[PDB]
């Protein structure tokens, strides 16, 4: 990554790049708004857009999707991106595209999905997509949310929400919650997601915030644990993250805790 | 849905 981020020694990943791990052979489709594949950074291995009005995947005119694959190649500097485009470039989509998304990166053997997304309300269409997803083999990871607390209330957006998918709130570099994070008992795991300098369309750079930058951290972690573990399930990748994550308070808040992918792989 |  040309671009110093905190965010990738925070959750212990260069422990695993001193160890010769970075995640090769792992295919990650980012349904987002596509990934800029002319950045000089990003290579892109294949993709497919399901936005109508917005036909190729491999450009972003949001700029999420390019700093998203830029954070997981981060992480996971051997990775496979592929480029599923489901949000258009006001940053939203609707269910249908992300369903097709999903069955696109199921089609294609993808091992991993993030989706940097989140809607208050579900689709059970979508809960079913997703479901078949994990029980197809698929490491699923969502952003919880930026609907911060309501209370007693859970704010973990959907699909974060369901049971099959690894909701990933964010922390700042203190290992703070962000005050945008979404909590609830859903809430699994925290990663950085606080001004993550990454990789922009037109071969830019720059720093965002939100659970749509913790949720890549995951998926790159996911990778460099199969390249580590190429074996594993998602399940035991899963259950590694969860089981070995750094505790930083209440779960209704931060879950688990903070990744930590050294722990994580053994 | 929206980009978080
Ligand atoms: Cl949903
Ligand atoms: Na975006
Ligand atoms: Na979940």
């Amino acid at each position: 990554a040309k671009c110093v981020s905190y965010g990738v020694a925070q959750i212990k990943a260069p422990a695993l790049h001193s160890q010769g791990y970075t995640g090769s052979n792992v295919k990650v489709a980012i349904l987002d708004t596509g990934i800029d594949s002319s950045h000089p950074d990003l290579n892109v291995a294949g993709g497919a857009s399901f936005v109508p009005s917005e036909t190729n995947p491999f450009q972003d005119n949001s700029s999420g999707g390019t700093h998203i694959a830029g954070t997981v190649l981060a992480v996971a500097p051997s990775a496979s991106l592929y480029a599923v485009k489901v949000l258009g470039a006001d940053g939203k989509g609707q269910a249908s595209w992300i369903i097709n998304g999903i069955e696109w990166a199921i089609a294609n053997n993808m091992d991993v999905i993030n989706m940097s997304l989140g809607s208050p309300s579900g689709s059970a269409a979508v809960k079913a997509a997703v479901d078949k997803a994990v029980a197809s083999g698929v490491v699923v990871v969502a952003a919880a949310g930026n609907s911060g607390t309501s209370g007693s209330s859970s704010t973990v957006t959907y699909p974060a929400k369901y049971p099959s998918v690894i909701a990933v709130g964010a922390v700042d570099s203190s290992n703070q919650r962000a005050p945008f994070s979404s909590v609830g008992p859903e809430l699994d795991v925290m990663a950085p997601g606080v001004s993550i300098c990454s990789t922009l369309p037109g071969g830019k750079y720059g720093a965002l915030s939100g659970t749509s930058m913790a949720s890549p951290h995951v998926a790159g972690a996911a990778a460099l644990i199969l390249s580590k573990h190429p074996n594993w399930t998602n399940t035991q990748v899963r259950s590694s993250l969860e089981n070995t994550a750094t505790k930083l308070g209440d779960s209704f808040y931060y879950g688990k805790g903070l990744i930590n992918v050294e722990a994580a792989a053994q | 849905y929206s980009a978080m």
